[PDB]
C-alpha cells in the first residue's frame, strides 16, 4: 500500500518563473507530479482529474 | 524633457484584486522618467500613465 505511494511520487523537474510578493519576478526550478500535471490527490487518498 | 521623476524599481508596488504590480515599471518594465513641468500637469501625466 505504501510501496504504491512511493512508486507514485518519483518525478521529473521543470524550469519556471514566478511572482512572490512585490512584482518580484523570479525564475524557478520545480518537480512535477501528476497533480502538477493536474491530477490532484485528496487526503482521502483519491484522485481528481482536471 | 531634461528633469523628471526617475521611477524606483521594487521600492514602489501596489495591490488590488490581491494582485501586486510595480508601477515604477511600465507594462514593458521601464522605470519611467516622467517629464512633468508642474505638479498637476505631471499629475495628469499620471492619469496618462
Amino acid at each position: 500500500r505504501s510501496s504504491i505511494l512511493a512508486d507514485l511520487f518519483d518525478s521529473q523537474v521543470v524550469d519556471g518563473t514566478t511572482e512572490d510578493a512585490n512584482g518580484n519576478k523570479v525564475n524557478t526550478k520545480v518537480m512535477l507530479s501528476m497533480q502538477d500535471f493536474g491530477l490532484s490527490l485528496n487526503d482521502a487518498g483519491t484522485l481528481s482529474f482536471d | 524633457n531634461t528633469n523628471g521623476l526617475e521611477f524606483k524599481p521594487g521600492d514602489f508596488t501596489i495591490v488590488f484584486n490581491n494582485q501586486t504590480y510595480d508601477l515604477s515599471k511600465n507594462s514593458d518594465g521601464t522605470n519611467f522618467k516622467l517629464t512633468g513641468k508642474t505638479e498637476e500637469e505631471l499629475l495628469q501625466n499620471l492619469a496618462n500613465h
